[PDB]
């Protein structure tokens, strides 16, 4: 009887050490607790999260320790404030997003005890600078398919918005577990703490760059296109030929001038026009 | 450049379809097959596509 | 205007001039300063007037909002002894009225004499009319549907085919297709029951004498089943039975609701009063609705979001626009949230001016679903009016704003703005339709539909067509929801693709490897194709010159179906019968034939799979592209008192 | 008529000045 509209919020948070962990055991597979609190009967949201210590060697989630478990939450309230673990997360590192044999059975584990409990799983190496990969899946109950009824039971067009990844189809996909959908909170304070944050310097605009090492990078630079130009020439008179298809993969060995020369000029402009303009600004900020 | 943004999103969905082997063709046959000889492995006789 | 009204009178007369200065007038004047003073000046040359015109006195003062007014004039057509003129004039007031403008008359007349002039003012004779002429010629293919039931699945099929057939019969009251086989029906359900009961309000729309007793099979001490839905739809079908009209049902919701039990039925009673009292602002019901509203349960909230505005619609009040917006700045659950997206817009409605303070508000707040709230306020704030300060602002947020569902509802009320210039709407939207972001794609998608659908525009859907085979799953759901609205009610007289589109139709709804959603959007489009048995069709302005208040409202709330889909089932508020009838002096209906000037196949139904005079009685149906094709034969005993060209109600006078 | 003409212009301008924002707007994002 779920909504197919859960829309598991995650955090703006709760991601970077879900990554951090992922990619700390990249070779293994990881496990820890998600820490969120239910809301709605059809939205599920996490808000912070917490690893569990590796067993040792293996690339496994085997088991949970139930007394780690009790130790870190019953920490984690009398300084900050409580939470319901909501769901377990795994990170793949390079498989995909899918859960394995394993994975399914130590879910229905979390399941029995909660039912509306969330398994994430999320890939460290594949998420690259604008995807992070996460898709939080969920069991479906083999009582349904034997019943053969669909479950889910879709009440909107919210849940068929993202296709299904044919890797994860392979597997369990809408046969053993439903993939839920998964987005995320931002507000200003933690955007503006963190997109004004990453990539700032204090004072290095005021500054000259060794004046006596600049001039002798454009010499460098120049004197590349002294003989960039004249391979240019002789880039101009075999070209506009026959075939250009021809041509363009007569490219796929040799340096071509045509973009070489420009990306020199490129850096040439803006690295004087830079350091030019610093030395009348510097002129009139001091004395 | 409404364009070129659409090719590069599709071109991670295009550059997981596998590959195509190298093969020689020995001999034509009739019916519009062919005998091909693919590389490291065993000889073929496969249909051809009407392009 | 004294230049104006010095040519009132002029060495030329009036057969054309000053009958085209009020079609250009409305037209081309944007600021409402001026048009006021120019329309009014238009109502005076027709008073001084020797024999003065009362056909168009009253259209050209609804838009003044002078309800005084129009009383007086009707009464001097009383005490002058003529029941013919101040006859006809007061159906076309009442379809094209608002019901505060209408309401707001009666109490004049009413403060049998009386009964003459308050009944024609409910329409209660031209919904028993209008029902009448729908059962009258109803040709629904049960075949067509037949040939969905193979491919009819457990899927959301099964919940899109029963809001297929429902449209089909908007108002035939033939609930056969779902009384032949019921096994079947029983196949969805925990939200479907929901959804199919509420199939059966649209069907029996109009049925208002015959309308408790109807919904008393689902009552708990007859039958008292294993689900509460069953009967909670039943106070949602009382909506959609009752829409846009509001007598002891009013007392019957509030008894309903006042009594609350576990919140899955008043999820219909918030829907189902808001649809029984739209665009009433009773200060009775706006208070119930914010304690249920308060209850803070995702279930209710959308029930309790949209409802509060359609009762409150175009209203402006300065309570509802903070608590609306107040509610939407503190509630977690999302679910109430997206029921105030159309709630606070709603509201605020036919205003154009007085959107900017709120306008300005939304579309700058944090909040993803506040931002497009806002958006829709734009699109119902200038409705029709293609105010270019609107377009540009909904443009920019179409393309640069971040979160998808605002950029989506931002391009879809574009078609809301520029609807009253079907040619050039499609002109903004060509770019868009193929954008790197699906999403914007299907607002593109639903920006024609809604925007042109009455119209069967050629450029229109050459756009649609190419979009309807792209990748995109849920973008394909929108182009055929596009078509389906464009070419209502078109059979080979707009283009031919009207028999292609129907056979696109059948490949995606009989084929195994579609998108499950994909064919959603098909199998309600073959319903939305045929709607009502083709003698209803969509149209968001009526033929006096004024918007349609409830097709708006519905056709917006209709695309909001991504949320909730038995949400979806706003679209019988749009529907508007396309029918000429001819009345007698007061009541009877005579039986008379009007044909037509034009070849038989255009005016031909599709019919289950050269004469130049069509014979069409007295409650006969003529599309409204067509209805200037037809014959009046003079040799008759009866003369139409209204021009034969716009259709409607219409006083047949006898010679 | 040609009223009809001067003030049908009239939004045509006013019109292609629309387009002329939309379009060098998501110039602007689609470069992004
Ligand atoms: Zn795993």
């Amino acid at each position: 009887a779920v909504d197919t509209a859960e829309q598991v919020y995650i955090s703006s948070l709760a991601l970077l050490k879900m990554l951090k962990h992922g990619r700390a055991g990249v070779p293994m597979e990881v496990m820890g607790l998600m820490l969120g609190e239910f809301v709605d009967d059809y939205t599920v949201r996490v808000i912070d999260v917490f690893a569990m210590p590796q067993s040792g060697t293996g690339v496994s989630v085997e088991a949970v320790d139930p007394v780690f478990q009790a130790k870190m939450l019953d920490m984690l309230k009398q300084t900050g404030r409580p939470e319901m673990v909501v769901g377990w997360y795994h990170s793949h590192p390079g498989f995909g997003c899918w859960l394995s044999g394993v994975d399914i059975n130590t879910q229905q584990s979390f399941e029995a005890l909660s039912e509306r409990a969330v398994a994430v799983v999320v890939d460290p190496i594949q998420s690259v600078k604008g995807k992070v990969v996460i898709d939080a899946f969920r069991l479906i109950n083999a009582n349904m398919m034997v019943l053969g009824h669909e479950p889910r039971q879709t009440t909107s067009n919210l849940g068929h918005l993202n296709k299904p990844s044919i890797q994860a189809l392979i597997h369990g996909l809408n046969r053993h577990y439903y993939s839920i959908t998964i987005n995320y909170r931002k507000n200003e304070l933690e955007q503006k703490m963190l997109l004004n944050l990453h990539k700032k310097s204090w004072m290095e605009g005021l500054t000259l760059q060794d004046y006596s090492e600049h001039c002798k990078h454009n010499e460098s630079v120049v004197k590349e296109m002294l003989e960039l130009a004249k391979n240019y020439n002789k880039a101009v008179e075999e070209e506009d030929k026959m075939t250009p298809e021809q041509l363009a993969i007569k490219n796929v060995g040799k340096q071509d001038p045509k973009r070489h020369l420009e990306e020199h000029v490129d850096v040439l402009m803006t690295s004087n026009i830079v350091q030019c303009l610093a030395a009348m600004l510097d002129t009139v900020v001091f004395k | 450049l409404n364009a070129k943004v659409r090719l590069l999103r599709e071109e991670l969905q295009l550059l997981q379809e596998q590959g195509s082997y190298v093969g020689e063709v020995v001999r034509a046959m009739d019916k519009k097959k062919v005998l091909v000889k693919v590389h490291p492995e065993g000889k073929f006789v496969v249909d051809v596509d009407k392009n | 205007l004294d230049v104006f009204e010095k040519t009132i009178l002029e060495s030329n007369d009036v057969p054309g001039m000053l009958a085209y200065s009020l079609k250009l007038c409305m037209s081309l004047m944007q600021n409402k300063q001026f048009r006021n003073k120019v329309l009014r000046v238009l109502v005076k040359i027709y008073m001084n007037l020797e024999k003065p015109d009362f056909i168009n006195v009253c259209q050209c003062l609804i838009f003044l909002d002078d309800p005084q007014a129009v009383s007086d004039i009707l009464e001097k057509l009383v005490k002058e002894d003529n029941l013919l003129m101040a006859y006809q004039i007061c159906f076309d007031l009442y379809e094209s009225a608002s019901q505060q403008f209408l309401s707001s008359v009666i109490q004049n007349l009413r403060t049998d004499q009386t009964l003459k002039m308050i009944k024609i003012l409910s329409g209660e004779m031209a919904i028993e009319l209008h029902l009448q002429f729908l059962i009258r010629n109803n040709n629904t293919d049960l075949m067509i549907l037949k040939n969905t039931k193979d491919a009819v699945r457990n899927s959301v099929c099964h919940t899109a085919t029963v809001i297929a057939n429902s449209f089909m019969h908007c108002g035939t009251t033939s609930d056969q297709f779902l009384r032949d086989n019921l096994e079947w029906l029983a196949r969805a359900t925990n939200w479907a029951k929901f959804t199919a009961t509420a199939s059966l309000g649209v069907i029996h729309k109009g049925h208002e004498k015959e309308a408790l007793q109807l919904m008393a099979t689902y009552l708990p001490k007859d039958t008292s089943p294993g689900s509460a839905y069953q009967e909670g739809g039943g106070l949602y079908a009382l909506g959609l039975i009752h829409a846009n009209h509001g007598g002891d049902i009013i007392d019957y919701l509030l008894n309903q609701l006042k009594n609350a039990s576990n919140d899955i039925v008043r999820h219909g009673g918030s829907l189902g009063l808001g649809l029984a009292a739209m665009g009433t602002a009773r200060q009775d019901v706006y208070d119930l609705l914010k304690t249920n509203l308060y209850q803070d349960d995702a279930v209710t909230g959308e029930a309790a979001g949209l409802a509060l505005g359609l009762v409150m619609l175009g209203s402006k009040n300065a309570q509802a626009i903070e608590d609306m917006v107040g509610y939407a700045q503190e509630t977690q659950h999302e679910k109430i949230l997206r029921g105030l997206a159309v709630g606070i817009a709603l509201v605020m409605y036919g205003r154009m001016e007085e959107a900017d303070a709120l306008i300005e508000s939304l579309c700058r707040d944090k909040d993803p679903i506040l931002r497009r709230s806002g958006m829709y306020t734009v699109a119902m704030a200038y409705c029709g009016s293609g105010n270019n300060k609107a377009i540009r602002r909904l443009l920019h947020v179409a393309v640069s704003d971040v979160n998808d569902d605002v950029r989506r509802a931002a391009v879809e009320s574009l078609g809301f703005i520029l609807f009253r210039t079907p040619e050039q709407c499609p002109s903004v939207v060509s770019l868009l339709s193929e954008s790197y972001n699906p999403h914007v794609r299907y607002g593109a998608a639903m920006a024609l539909g809604i925007c042109c659908a009455g119209t069967g525009n050629k450029e229109a859907i050459n756009l649609l067509e190419p979009m309807t085979n792209d990748p995109v799953n849920y973008v394909r759901q929108g182009a055929l929801i596009a078509s389906a609205l464009i070419m209502i009610q078109q059979t080979e007289i707009t283009c031919p693709k009207v028999n292609q589109f129907r056979q696109l139709y059948s490949k995606v709804i009989n084929d195994k490897h579609d998108d499950v959603m994909a064919k959603f959007g098909a199998i309600l489009a073959q319903g939305i194709l045929d709607a009502g048995g083709h003698n209803v069709t969509i149209s968001l302005q009526s033929r006096t010159g004024h918007t349609h208040m409830p097709s708006v409202v519905g056709v917006l709330v209709f695309t909001q179906f991504w949320f909730w889909f038995p949400l979806s089932h706003f679209l019988s508020l749009a529907y508007t019968p396309t029918c000429v009838i001819g009345l007698n002096k007061d009541l009877k209906m005579p039986k008379v034939q009007y044909k037509s000037n034009c070849k038989p196949s255009t005016f031909a139904y599709p019919a289950p799979l050269e004469p130049n005079f069509q014979l069409l009685d007295n409650p006969a149906r003529v599309m409204p592209a067509q209805l200037k094709v037809l014959t009046m034969p003079e040799t008759c005993r009866y003369q139409p008192f209204k021009p034969l060209s716009i259709g409607g109600i219409i006083i047949l006078k006898d010679t | 008529d040609l009223y009809s003409r001067y003030k049908k212009l009239q939004q045509e301008l006013e019109f292609l000045e629309v387009q002329e924002e939309y379009i060098k707007d998501e110039q602007k994002n689609l470069k992004k």
